[PDB]
């Protein structure tokens, strides 16, 4: 029954996934960035180097200015603008057009990327993280609140120009094969999640669970890198090398400062091993594990070389489940049941000797322990 | 890559 919203989403290679969106009257269409770790609309609103069309608010009738201005602050970049609200709708999505706020960026720092085909953002996150404070209704708590849509999404990042869908207000069978697994959203802020263990080809990394949840992991689609505690980083690089021990590579390139390149088609995949995180489960004492392919966190680069940079790195603010860990999976955002879905991707990049997966149960004690307290 | 909230 969803079969309009599949493949709405495009982009490129380590530049996000964007969907378009259709704001005001006459209608201006965008391209939005999908960005489940933050939780402000806001679309590029004055010319840029980077920007090849903008939100124009002054021939929008149905525009209505708040007089107040925003700035957001990201982990590289920033962007400041003026707030209002207008009609907007998604062409390939639900069936509906919401009153919605939207910052119109006037002024940005690091933001916009040269030549990404992008021209705002769509924070799909919770109202407690919104700028300038709570009381700014994020996108999607307007859409549940003025139409019938269920309170839903999901999302299918398909990896190396990506592609994918985003399904608003269910989910669609194609995307995926074998169960969808539930972990609790652990708190409505962040998508934030409680991972309990970490495997590296099988191999457990024996750190205590709360490292890996401190200060926080959320599940982040505006991010490219699966980021990690600095203590939970270093572990893994250093399984990670000993699992890849039949080939030698320079320190700087397991610190993203390097790259390797291979000839067209030889990347010997084989090499390097499958990462596991194990996630919270819906009943007491019981976990399930997502497991990831090199194929998801050595990125495509873009002659007759084939280059690539490791997508795992440090983080000082928590796990971050990005695009790494999501282009494996369908995820299912169920913000109804207060819950995040993960199954094997039906597009998911891979090879003919291994593929993702999504296996449980497991038995995990005292994973309520593993969060991160103030 | 894209690095998306500060926090």
């Amino acid at each position: 029954s969803f079969v309009e919203m599949v493949d709405n989403l495009r982009g490129k290679s380590g530049q996000g996934y964007y969907v378009e969106m259709t704001v005001g009257s006459p209608p201006q269409t965008l391209n939005i960035l999908v960005d489940t770790g933050s939780s402000n609309f806001a679309v590029g609103a004055a010319p840029h180097p980077f920007l090849h069309r903008y939100y124009q608010r002054q021939l929008s009738s149905t525009y209505r200015d708040l007089r107040k201005g925003v700035y957001v602050p990201y982990t590289q970049g920033a962007w400041a603008g003026e707030l209002g609200t207008d009609l907007v709708s998604i062409p390939h999505g639900p069936n509906v057009t919401v009153r919605a706020n939207i910052a119109a960026i006037t002024e940005s720092d690091k933001f916009f990327i040269n030549g990404s085909n992008w021209e705002g953002i769509l924070g799909l996150a919770y109202a407690e993280i919104a700028r300038p404070d709570d009381s700014l209704e994020p996108f999607f708590d307007s859409l549940v609140k003025q139409t019938h849509v269920p309170n839903l999404f999901s999302l299918q990042l398909c990896g190396a120009s990506v592609g994918g869908s985003m399904i608003i207000g269910g989910i669609d069978h194609s995307l995926y094969t074998g169960s969808l697994w539930y972990t609790p959203i652990r708190r409505e802020w962040y998508y934030e999640v409680i991972i309990v263990r970490v495997e590296i080809n099988g191999q457990d990394l024996k750190m205590d669970c709360k490292e890996y949840n401190y200060d926080k992991s959320i599940v982040d689609s505006g991010t490219t890198n699966l980021r990690l505690p600095k203590k939970v980083f270093e572990a893994a690089v250093k399984s990670i090398k000993a699992a890849s021990s039949t080939e030698k590579f320079p320190d700087g390139f397991w610190l993203g400062e390097q790259l390797v390149c291979w000839q067209a088609g030889t990347t010997p995949w084989n090499i390097f091993p499958v990462i596991s995180l194990y996630l919270m489960g819906e009943v007491t004492n019981q976990s399930f594990r997502i497991t990831i392919l090199p194929q998801q966190y050595l990125r495509p680069v873009e002659s007759q070389d084939d280059c690539y940079k490791f997508a795992i790195s440090q983080s000082s603010t928590g796990t971050v489940m990005g695009a790494v860990i999501m282009e494996g999976f369908y995820v299912v955002f169920d913000r109804a049941r207060k819950r995040i879905g993960f199954a094997v991707s039906a597009c998911h990049v891979h090879d003919e000797f291994r593929t993702a997966a999504v296996e449980g149960p497991f038995v995990t004690l005292d994973m309520e322990d593993c969060g991160y307290n103030i | 890559x894209v690095q998306f909230l500060a926090x």
